[PDB]
C-alpha cells in the first residue's frame, strides 16, 4: 500500500501528458492567480513614472518599453487564462490604441476581487451576474463624468495640447515637443472629410543625434538612391509605373527567331531605338522624375540619364502604392507616356544624406498632403522604436478623437468617480449582487493605486484624499505626479485628459475578459506538441 | 492541486476519485473471494516466487497470497486478519459483505446522497440486526452431536468431503478431551503434528503426545510399554562456568583427573535420574523414559542407555506444559529433591522414523488434558491445507463452546436480518432509510453467493428463499443441491454466534470509514530512504 | 570560475518571497481545511513503510505530509507545537495562521511596512487574549457529567464520535487514576502512566479502562498459577540470573573438585536471591530482566509466579498501579517496597496471545485502556481520538475555565476587537480589524464543512455578535444553523483557544518578518 | 447493476428491445404538432442558444437565427442551410453579432 491508483473513468482514460483541471482550487483559482501574476509583471509600467522593461524574445531581440501590448507580445504568456487576457489586451490595442495596460491592470484586480467573494461564499454565477451589472452602470455613468471635449481639430495648438496626454505617459521627460509633432503630421493629413487613416502617418527612423533632431515632412522619404545620375529635382513631375522599367516581354516564352544575318545585325540596334523612343515621350510629357516598381534596365537607365530623368526604384508595392497617394499620381502598369491626370507632382524630390543613411525625399512646400512623414532621430535604434510607439499611441489618440470627441478626466479622476458612484449603486442594490457590485466598484481603485505606487507615495494617503475630494464634490481631481508628498490637483485645469471612447472600450473588454476567466470550470490542456 | 504544489511527487485521489478507487478495490476483492463462499466454492492454487504450491480455500490465507498492491486491499486484509485471529472463521464472509456494503452505497451515493447519511443508516442497520441475531440465537447445550455439526459445516466447507468426515470426529474429540468444566479452552493443549507420508484420510487424534524428534543414543529401546515420563528443563550436558576458568595441569596425569573431575557436575544429575529410575523400577517390567528440555551430551546419553532409559532432548517449551497435562506429572527446572510423584505414566511411548525424520509417540496416558492431531498426507500442500482447515474447526467449536448460543447457517440468519431489516426501515427518520436498504441488500450477499457458486440464479433461489421465510417465519437458507429453500437448524447447518457478530461489527465500522474517506494521499518521503 | 559563494546557493529576495511563503502557508492550510468540525471526513495517507493512517487529525496530516518549502516546514512545526502543549486545535491553529498571513498578504502588497503589521498584530493577541479571558466561565471539575459533556464536545468531530459515551468515560476515568500529587506537586502524565493497549478483533464496545495494568506476557513456567486472587507483588530491575562481574574475574582451577564447587557456588548464589526474595512472601515476581531456569525452580517451590521480561516503562506502570517499588538487589528489598493493592492477577489468552492483567487494584495512579476494534488502523484512529480526549480533560483539570465553541468564540473576540478598533487612529487600525475579520475562517470552515450557506450564516452570526448578550452564539456543525452555546453544549478548554490563537498569531509574525531566503549551502 | 446480479446482458438487451418500442409509441403520441410561427421558432432556438451561450449573446442569436431561417427558406422545399453564410469578424463586442440581409464576402 504505497501507490494511490489512478480513478476509475476519466483520469484513467486520460492520455500521456494531458492536464485535467476542475472545481473553484484546480481551475478557478489558479486561473485567478495567474492573471494575477501577469498584472505584476505589467504593472510597474502604467503611467508617466512608469518604467521601462528590456524584454527578449526567443529570436534574442530586445525590446525597451513601458507599452503594456508591447510587453505581452514579446513575452511567451502560456498559461490559457493569461492568454486569454493578454487576447483582450491585444483587442483594446486593435480597436482603440492606448489603454492595454488599464484593460490588464483592470482585469487583474476583477479578477482578484472574484477570488475574495469567491472564499467569502458567493457562487460564480452571481459574481458574474453583480460584475456585468456594475459594467453597465459604469458604461451609464462615464458619459456624465466627460468633462471637456475637443472642438477642434485642425488646430495645432490644441490638438498637441490633447495628445500631450497619451503620449506622456510613455516619453514622460520630452513630450511636449513629440505632441507637436504629432499634431504638426496629425493636421496635415487630415482632410476636409471627417475620416482620419492612420497609415497615412509614415515613421522614418534613422541613426544620428537625439530626439530633439526629429522634424515632421510633408511628403514621403525612402531610404534608397537614384538608379541614375540626377539626384536633385525642383518641379517634380513624378510618372509612376507598377512595372519594371525595361521593354516590356511576353507571358508566353518569348524566342528571337532570327533567319538573316540582317535581322541578326539589326534586332539589338532596333531594341535600343525602342527603348529610347519609350523613354524620349515619357521625358517629352514633362516627367523628369520616374518611380518604378520593378527593375531597370541599363539601356532604359543610360536614357533616363540621356534625357536628364531622375529614377527611383521602390522595391514594395505599399510604398509604391504610398507615394502614389503623396503625390497624386497613378501607377502604370505599361511603360506608355502618363497623360495629364495619371502624373504626379511634388514641390522638390532629391536626394539627401540623413546622418551615414542615404534618403530620397519627396517633399511637399504645402502644409497639407495625402501622407506625412515623422523621420525620428535617436541615438539608439530602440529609443527611436520607444519614440514610435509612443507616436503611434499619439495617432491613435488623433483617430479615436475623430470617432468620439469627448474626454474624461485622466490621473485617476474617472477611475475614483466611477468607484465612487459604482459603491453607492452597491449600496443601494439588495441582494447578493451587492457584493460584487462594490467589489467591482473596489477594482477601479487599482488605476490610482498603480499611479501612485509608481510615482513613489503612499497609494493609500492619495486614494484617501482622491475619494475625501471626490465627496466633497470635485470630479475633475486626480493625482499629482509633480509631488514627492501624496498630492491631487485639477486634471481638467492641468490638461490631463483621456479619450471617453478608450474608456468605455477598456473597461468593456476588461469586464468580459474578467467574466470569461470566471466562468471557465474546468481546463483540459493536451500534451504540448 | 494543493498537496502538489508543495511536494510535486505526491499521488491524490479527491472525493469523487478517492471513493471510486476504494469502491473498486473493495469490489476487485469481492470479485476474487466470491468463488470461495461455502462447500461448493473452488481451490485456489497460490504460487510463491520460489515456486511453493498452496492450495487453499480460506479467504484470510487467499488475501495474504494475493498478489496486490492497493491501500483498500490492504486495509480489508487487516479487517480479515483481525477477524482470523480472534474468531478463526469468516474472513471471506467478511470481506463479501465488506464489498456487498460499499457497492450498496455507491449504488445511492452516484445519485448525489451522501455518504455520511448512508452511514447513519449503516449504523442503525447495525443496531437492528445485532438485536436479531441475538434475538434468533440458539441456545444449546453443547453436546458431541451439536459440537459435531458445527465442525462439520467449517470443514466441509475448507476441505474435501470424506477428509471433512474424518477431521470432524478428531477435532471434536481433541476439543472434549482438552476440555475442563468452566475453564477456558487453551487451544495451545492440542498439539498438531504433521507426517508426510500416508493417505490424507489417515489423519487422526493420538491421545496423548507425538514429539517431532527421538532419542539420541542407537542402543537405546524404540519401544517402551509402561512408562514413568520425566519432564525435564536440566541441562545435562557440558556447562562452562559464567566466569572465564580455564585448566591449569602440570602433567598429563593431571590433566586426566580434570578431564574426569569437569563432568562430575553433570554425571551428578544422570546419577539422580538414574538413582530415580531404579527406585520405581526395580526391575525390566516398566520403562523410564526423560524428556529434556535442554541438551544431553553423548556421555549423558550413553551413561543412561546403559541403565535403560530413553532420552530425549531439546524438547519444546508448550511440550514441557502438553507433556506434564497428558501424562501427568511435574515438570522440573532442577533435580534437587526428585521424588516418583513427580514423573508421569504413559501406558505405551514407541519411535517412529519417516525417511531422515524420527517422531516420538506417548499414549494410552490415563485422563490427557492435552492431546495432538497428526496431520497425514502426501504433500506438503496438503498438509498445510488440513492445517488450515483445523485451525478454522478447533477455533470454530471452541466458539460455540464459549458461547453456548448457535446460529443457523446457509444464509439463513442473513435473510432473516434482510427481512427485519427491511420491516425496521420505516422507523428511521430521514434518508438513512436508504442506508438502512443499502444494509439489508448487504446482508443478502450470503446466500446470493451460496446459489451462485452451487450453480442456481441468484434472484430466482433468493426470491424463492425469502418467499419461504416470510410465509413461514422459519429461518431458511440454501439447499447447496437443490437450490430449493432448507431449514438449517434442522439439516444442521450451524454457524457461530461469535463469528457472525463480530462480521456485522468490523465491516460495519471499515466500510463506514472507508465511505467517509474523501482523501487518499502519499506525500511522504515514499521510501524509509 | 571565480565565485564569492559556492553554486547551489540560490538567494530570492523581495515580494516574491513574501507572497511565496504566503501562499506556501495558506496551501498547508487548504490541505486540511475541510477536515475541521462534527461532518468532516477521512483522509487515507500511505506511509513511507507501507502502512496506513486513516485519520481527522490536522496534526497526523501534516506529519505525514513531506514538503520542501520552509515557510510549510514551519507550519507543519506549529501544528506539532499546538499539539504537544494542548493536544487539540492542530488544525483550528493552521486554519488561523493561514488566514491571517492571507490577510496581511494585502497590507504588505500596498507598501505597508511587515513590522508595521507585526506590531499590529501582537496588539491584536493580546486583546484577543483579554476578550477569551473575559468571555470564559469557570468549571466545577467535580462535576462528572460536566466533565463528560467536555469531553463529548471535544471528541464529537471526530470517528469515536459514535461510541461518545463509552470514550468520554474511558479518558474521563484514565485520566482521573492518572491523577497524581506527591510532595506538594500535582502531576497528570497521562503519556507514562495512561497506556493504550490496541488489540485487534472484537468490537470497540468492550474497550474499556483497567484498574491496574495490562501487559502481553506469561508465566515463565506453566506450573506457576495465572490466577491469584491478592497478589502480593514485587518488582526488579535486576536479572535473577548469574552474570560475570564488571572486573577480569578470570579463575584458575588445578584442583579437582574446583570446577563442580564453582558451579555449585552459582547455584548457591541463585539459592541465597530467591530466598532473599522469598522472605517478603511474595505471590508474584516481575523483572525487567531474565530469571534463569533454576530460579524458576525455586521460586515455584516458595509457590510464587513470575514474569520474566517487562520493559522498565511497563514496570513503572506496574509500580504506579499495584503500590510497589522496583528493586535492583533482592537483599536490598522490604516490606513497603512490596506490592499490596492490586486485587486480582489474571493471565487469559486474548485470541492466541497471552495477557498478563494484574486489574482490579486499589487507587491505582496508572492505568491501561484496553482497546478492541476492527483493525490496527481503526484502532489507531481511535487511540489517537483517545488521546485528544484525555488531553482535553487534563487541560481543564489544570485550567478549568471554559470557552463557548462552534466559533462562537472567534466571533465574539472579532465583534470585541472591532469594537476596540474605533479607537485607534492610527495606521495600524486597519491591519488590527483585518486579523480580527480573519478571525471568522472558523465559522466559516464550520459553515462550509456542514454544506450551507457561508454568505448568509456568516452575515447573520456578525449580527447576532453585535447585540449585547449574545457572545455565546455560534453555528452547528451537523444542519448549518446558528445556535446559543449555552444551549448545545459544545465549550472549549480556554487554554486550548489560547494556546490556538497564541500559536497562531506568532506563526504569522514569524513568516512576516521572515524575508530573503538563501539555500543551497551545505552544513 | 442487473448483470452483476447474474442476469444475462441478452435478456437485459430484450427488454431494451421493448421499451425502445413503447418509448418511440409514447414518443409519437406526445409530440405537439404546432404550425410553426415566427414565436414558436424564437423559443426553439432560444432553448438551444441559451444552453450553448450567455444568455444575453443567446437573445441577440435566437433573433439572428430565426430570422435567418425564416428568410432562407420557400414554403415546402427543404431548407438548404448552406445558404446561410457565417462570416466571423473579430473587433467588436459579441452581442453585435447580426443578420446581415444579403452576403458578406472576406
Ligand atoms: N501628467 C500626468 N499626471 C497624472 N496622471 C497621468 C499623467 N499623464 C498620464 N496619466 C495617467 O496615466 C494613465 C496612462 O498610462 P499608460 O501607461 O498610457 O496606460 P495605457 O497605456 O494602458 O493607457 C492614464 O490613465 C492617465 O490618467
Ligand atoms: N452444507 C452447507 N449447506 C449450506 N450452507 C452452508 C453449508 N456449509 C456452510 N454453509 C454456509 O456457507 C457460508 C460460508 O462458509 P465458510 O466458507 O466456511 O465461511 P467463510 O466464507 O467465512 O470462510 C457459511 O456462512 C455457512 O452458513
Ligand atoms: N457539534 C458541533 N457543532 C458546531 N461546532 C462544533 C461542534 N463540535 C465541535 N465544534 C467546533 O469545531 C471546532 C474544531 O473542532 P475539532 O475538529 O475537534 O478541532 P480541530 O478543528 O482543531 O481538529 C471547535 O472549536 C468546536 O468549537
Ligand atoms: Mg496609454
Ligand atoms: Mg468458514
Ligand atoms: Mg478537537
Ligand atoms: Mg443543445
Amino acid at each position: 500500500a504505497l501507490h494511490v491508483p489512478k480513478a476509475p473513468g476519466f483520469a484513467q482514460m486520460l492520455k500521456e501528458g494531458a492536464k485535467h483541471f476542475s472545481g473553484l482550487e484546480e481551475a478557478v483559482y489558479r486561473n485567478i492567480q495567474a492573471c494575477k501574476e501577469l498584472a505584476q509583471t505589467t504593472r510597474t509600467a502604467y503611467g508617466p513614472n512608469g518604467m521601462n522593461k528590456m524584454v527578449i524574445n526567443h529570436l534574442e531581440k530586445l525590446f525597451v518599453t513601458n507599452d503594456a501590448a508591447t510587453i505581452l507580445r514579446e513575452l511567451e504568456v502560456q498559461h490559457p487564462a493569461a492568454k486569454m487576457i493578454v487576447m483582450a489586451s491585444h483587442m483594446q490595442e486593435q480597436e482603440v490604441g492606448d489603454g492595454t495596460n488599464f484593460v490588464l491592470v483592470f482585469a487583474g484586480a476583477l479578477l482578484e476581487l472574484a477570488e475574495e467573494l469567491l472564499r467569502i461564499g458567493l457562487s460564480v454565477s452571481e459574481v458574474i451576474e453583480g460584475y456585468e451589472i456594475a459594467c453597465r452602470k459604469a458604461h451609464e455613468i462615464l458619459p456624465n463624468l466627460v468633462c471637456c471635449s475637443a472642438k477642434n481639430l485642425r488646430d495645432i495648438d490644441e490638438v498637441s495640447s490633447l495628445l500631450r496626454t497619451s503620449i506622456m505617459s510613455k516619453q514622460y521627460g520630452n513630450e511636449v515637443f513629440l505632441a507637436k509633432l504629432i499634431a504638426q503630421a496629425c493636421v496635415s493629413i487630415f482632410p476636409d472629410s471627417g475620416h482620419f487613416n492612420v497609415d497615412n502617418i509614415r515613421v522614418c527612423k534613422i541613426l544620428g543625434s537625439g530626439i530633439s533632431s526629429s522634424s515632421v515632412l510633408h511628403g514621403m522619404v525612402f531610404k534608397k538612391e537614384t538608379e541614375g545620375d540626377v539626384t536633385s529635382v525642383k518641379d517634380a513631375k513624378i510618372a509612376v509605373y507598377s512595372c519594371p522599367f525595361d521593354g516590356m516581354i511576353t507571358e508566353t516564352k518569348g524566342t528571337v527567331l532570327i533567319k538573316t544575318a540582317e535581322e541578326l545585325m539589326n534586332f539589338s540596334k532596333g531594341e535600343e531605338n525602342l527603348m529610347d523612343a519609350q523613354v524620349k515621350a515619357i521625358a517629352d510629357t514633362g516627367a523628369n522624375v520616374v518611380v518604378t516598381g520593378g527593375k531597370v534596365a541599363d539601356m532604359a537607365l543610360h536614357y533616363a540619364n540621356k534625357y536628364n530623368i531622375m529614377l527611383v526604384r521602390l522595391n514594395s508595392k505599399w510604398d509604391l502604392r504610398r507615394l502614389c497617394k503623396t503625390v497624386g499620381a497613378t501607377a502604370l502598369p505599361r511603360l506608355t507616356p502618363p497623360v495629364l491626370e495619371e502624373m504626379g507632382h511634388c514641390d522638390s524630390v532629391y536626394l539627401s544624406e540623413v546622418g551615414d543613411t542615404q534618403v530620397v525625399v519627396f517633399k511637399h512646400e504645402k502644409e497639407d498632403g495625402a501622407i506625412s512623414t515623422i523621420v525620428l532621430r535617436g541615438s539608439t535604434d530602440n529609443l527611436m522604436d520607444d519614440i514610435e510607439r509612443a507616436v503611434d499611441d499619439g495617432v491613435n489618440t488623433f483617430k479615436v478623437l475623430t470617432r468620439d470627441k469627448r474626454l474624461v478626466p485622466g490621473g485617476g479622476a474617472t477611475e475614483i468617480e466611477l468607484a465612487k458612484q459604482i459603491t453607492s449603486y452597491g449600496e443601494t442594490c439588495p441582494g447578493l449582487e451587492q457584493y460584487a457590485i462594490k467589489k467591482f466598484a473596489e477594482a477601479f481603485e487599482a488605476i490610482p493605486r498603480a499611479l501612485a505606487e509608481n510615482s513613489g507615495v503612499k497609494a493609500n494617503e492619495v486614494i484617501s484624499k482622491l475619494y475625501a475630494v471626490h465627496q466633497e464634490g470635485n470630479k475633475n481631481v486626480g493625482l499629482d505626479i509633480e509631488a514627492e508628498v501624496p498630492a491631487v490637483k485639477d486634471m481638467l485645469e492641468a490638461g490631463i485628459l483621456d479619450t471617453y471612447l478608450g474608456k468605455y472600450w477598456a473597461i468593456k473588454l476588461a469586464t468580459n475578459a474578467a467574466v470569461t476567466v470566471l466562468r471557465v470550470d474546468q481546463i483540459i490542456m493536451a500534451k504540448p506538441a | 492541486a494543493a498537496v502538489k504544489t508543495l511536494n510535486p511527487k505526491a499521488e491524490v485521489a479527491r472525493a469523487q476519485a478517492a471513493l471510486a478507487v476504494n469502491i473498486s478495490a473493495a469490489r476487485g476483492l469481492q470479485d476474487v473471494l466470491r468463488t470461495n463462499l461455502g462447500p461448493k466454492g473452488t481451490m485456489k492454487m497460490l504460487v510463491s516466487g520460489a515456486g511453493d504450491i498452496k492450495l487453499t480455500k480460506d479467504g484470510n490465507v487467499l488475501l495474504h497470497e494475493m498478489q496486490i498492491q492497493h491501500p483498500t486491499a490492504s486495509l480489508i486484509a487487516k479487517v480479515a486478519t483481525a477477524q482470523d485471529d480472534i474468531t478463526g472463521d469468516g474472513t471471506t464472509s467478511n470481506v463479501l459483505i465488506i464489498g456487498e456494503l460499499l457497492k450498496q452505497a455507491d449504488l445511492y451515493i452516484s445519485e448525489g446522497l451522501h455518504p455520511r447519511i448512508i452511514t447513519e443508516g449503516f449504523e442503525a442497520a447495525k443496531e437492528k440486526a445485532l438485536q436479531f441475531l441475538e434475538e434468533v440465537k440458539v441456545s444449546r447445550e453443547m453436546d458431541r452431536e451439536t459440537l459435531i455439526d458445527v465442525a462439520r459445516t467449517s470443514l466441509r466447507t475448507k476441505v474435501h468431503a470424506e477428509l471433512a468426515d474424518v477431521l470432524t470426529e478428531a477435532v471434536v474429540d481433541s476439543i472434549l478431551a482438552i476440555k475442563k468444566q468452566d475453564e477456558p479452552i487453551d487451544l495451545f493443549m492440542i498439539e498438531i503434528m504433521e507426517m508426510k507420508h500416508k493417505s490424507e484420510t489417515d489423519t487422526s487424534l493420538i491421545r496423548g503426545l507425538v514429539l517431532d524428534h527421538g532419542a539420541r543414543h542407537p542402543d537405546m529401546k524404540k519401544r517402551v510399554e509402561d512408562a514413568y515420563i520425566l519432564t525435564c528443563n536440566v541441562s545435562l550436558e557440558y556447562e562452562k562456568t559464567e566466569v572465564n576458568s580455564g585448566f591449569f595441569y602440570k602433567s598429563a596425569e593431571e590433566r586426566e583427573k580434570l578431564v574426569k573431575a569437569e563432568r562430575k557436575f553433570i554425571e551428578d544429575r544422570v546419577k539422580k535420574i538414574i538413582e530415580l529410575k531404579r527406585k520405581v523400577c526395580g526391575d525390566s517390567d516398566k520403562g523410564f523414559v526423560v524428556i529434556n528440555q535442554k541438551g544431553i551430551d553423548p556421555f549423558s546419553l550413553d551413561a543412561l542407555s546403559k541403565e535403560g532409559i530413553v532420552a530425549l532432548r531439546r524438547a519444546k517449551r508448550r511440550n514441557m506444559e502438553r507433556l506434564t497435562l497428558a501424562c501427568g506429572g511435574v515438570a522440573l527446572n532442577s533435580f534437587d529433591d526428585l521424588s516418583p510423584d513427580c514423573l508421569g505414566h504413559a501406558g505405551l511411548v514407541y519411535e517412529y522414523t519417516l525417511g531422515e525424520e524420527k517422531f516420538t509417540f506417548i499414549e494410552k496416558c490415563n485422563n490427557p488434558r492435552s492431546v495432538t492431531l497428526l496431520i497425514k498426507g502426501p504433500n506438503k500442500h496438503t498438509l498445510t491445507q488440513i492445517k488450515d482447515a483445523v485451525r478454522d474447526g478447533l477455533r470454530a467449536v471452541k466458539n460455540a463452546i464459549d458461547d453456548g448460543c448457535v446460529v443457523p447457517g446457509a444464509g439463513a440468519v442473513e435473510v432473516a436480518m434482510a427481512e427485519a431489516l427491511i420491516k425496521h426501515k420505516p422507523s428511521v427518520k430521514g434518508r438513512a432509510q436508504l442506508g438502512v436498504q443499502a444494509f439489508a441488500d448487504a446482508l443478502l450477499i450470503i446466500p446470493k453467493v451460496l446459489a451462485q457458486n452451487s450453480g442456481f440464479d441468484l434472484q430466482e433461489t433468493l426470491v424463492k428463499i425469502q418467499a419461504e421465510h416470510s410465509e413461514s417465519g422459519q429461518l431458511v437458507g440454501v439447499d447447496l443441491n437443490t437450490g430449493e429453500p432448507m431449514v438449517a437448524a434442522e439439516v444442521g447447518v450451524w454457524d457461530n454466534y461469535c463469528v457472525k457478530k463480530q462480521l456485522l461489527h468490523s465491516c460495519t465500522v471499515i466500510a463506514t470509514n472507508i465511505l467517509l474517506v474523501d482523501e487518499i494521499m502519499r506525500a511522504g518521503m515514499s521510501s524509509l530512504k | 570560475p571565480v565565485l564569492v559563494l559556492s553554486q547551489n546557493t540560490k538567494r530570492e529576495s523581495g515580494r516574491k518571497v513574501q507572497s511565496g511563503n504566503i501562499n506556501a502557508a495558506k496551501t498547508i492550510a487548504d490541505i486540511i481545511r475541510t477536515c475541521l468540525g462534527p461532518k468532516s471526513m477521512m483522509k487515507m495517507l500511505l506511509d513511507p513503510m507501507g502502512g496506513i493512517v486513516m485519520t481527522n487529525d490536522g496534526n497526523a496530516i501534516l506529519r505525514e505530509i513531506q514538503v520542501q518549502h520552509p515557510a510549510a516546514k514551519s507550519m507543519i512545526e506549529i501544528s506539532r507545537t499546538q499539539d504537544e502543549e494542548v493536544g487539540d486545535g492542530t488544525t483550528s491553529v493552521i486554519i488561523l495562521a493561514g488566514e491571517m498571513l492571507s490577510v496581511a498578504e494585502h497590507f504588505l502588497e500596498q507598501q505597508m511596512h511587515p513590522t508595521v503589521v507585526i506590531s499590529a498584530y501582537r496588539k491584536a493577541l493580546d486583546d484577543m487574549i483579554s476578550t477569551l479571558k473575559k468571555i470564559s466561565i469557570p468549571v466545577d471539575i467535580s462535576d462528572s457529567d460536566m466533565m463528560l459533556n467536555i469531553i463529548n464536545s471535544s471528541i464529537t468531530t471526530k470517528a469515536i464520535s459514535r461510541w461518545s459515551s463509552l470514550a468520554c468515560n474511558i479518558a474521563l476515568d484514565a485520566v482521573k487514576m492518572v491523577q497524581f500529587e506527591e510532595n506538594g506537586r500535582k502531576e497528570i502524565d497521562i503519556k507514562k502512566y495512561a497506556r493504550v493497549e490496541k488489540i485487534p478483533g472484537g468490537i470497540i464496545e468492550d474497550s474499556c479502562v483497567l484498574r491496574g495494568v495490562m501487559i502481553n506476557k506469561d508465566v515463565t513456567h506453566p506450573r506457576m498459577r495465572r490466577y491469584i486472587k491478592n497478589p502480593r507483588i514485587v518488582l526488579l530491575d535486576s536479572s535473577l540470573e548469574y552474570k560475570k562481574g564488571e572486573s577480569q574475574t578470570d579463575i584458575e582451577i588445578t584442583r579437582e573438585e574446583d570446577f563442580t564447587r564453582i558451579l555449585q557456588m552459582e547455584e548457591e548464589y541463585i539459592q541465597q536471591l530467591c530466598e532473599d526474595i522469598i522472605q517478603l512472601k511474595p505471590d508474584v515476581v516481575i523483572t525487567e530482566k531474565g530469571i534463569s531456569d533454576l530460579a524458576q525452580h525455586y521460586l515455584m517451590r516458595a509457590n510464587i509466579t513470575a514474569i520474566r521480561r517487562v520493559r522498565k516503562t511497563d514496570n513503572n506502570r506496574i509500580a504506579r498501579a499495584c503500590g510497589a517499588r522496583i528493586v535492583s538487589r533482592p537483599e536490598e528489598l522490604r516490606e513497603d517496597d512490596v506490592g499490596t493493592g492490586a486485587g486480582l492477577l489474571e493471565i487469559k489468552k486474548i485470541g492466541d496471545e497471552y495477557f498478563t492483567f494484574i486489574t482490579d487494584c486499589k487507587d491505582p495512579k496508572a492505568c491501561t485502556i484496553l482497546l478492541r476494534g476492527a483493525s490496527k488502523e481503526i484502532l489507531s484512529e481511535v487511540e489517537r481520538n483517545l488521546q485528544d480526549a484525555m488531553q482535553v480533560c487534563r487541560n481543564v483539570l489544570l485550567d478549568p475555565q471554559l470557552v463557548p465553541g462552534g466559533g462562537a468564540s472567534e466571533m465574539a473576540v472579532a465583534h470585541a476587537l472591532t469594537e476596540k478598533s474605533k479607537a485607534m487612529t492610527g495606521v495600524e487600525q486597519w491591519p488590527y480589524r483585518a486579523v480580527a475579520q480573519a478571525l471568522e475562517v472558523i465559522p466559516r470552515t464550520l459553515i462550509q464543512n456542514c454544506g450551507a450557506s457561508t454568505i448568509r450564516l456568516l452575515t447573520s452570526l456578525r449580527a447576532k455578535h453585535t447585540q449585547e448578550n449574545c457572545e455565546t452564539w455560534g453555528v452547528n456543525g451537523e444542519t448549518g444553523t446558528l445556535v446559543d452555546m449555552k444551549e448545545l453544549g459544545i465549550w472549549e478548554p480556554l487554554a486550548v483557544k489560547l494556546q490556538t490563537y497564541k500559536t497562531a498569531v506568532e506563526t504569522a509574525v514569524l513568516l512576516l518578518r521572515i524575508d530573503d531566503i538563501v539555500s543551497g549551502h551545505k552544513k
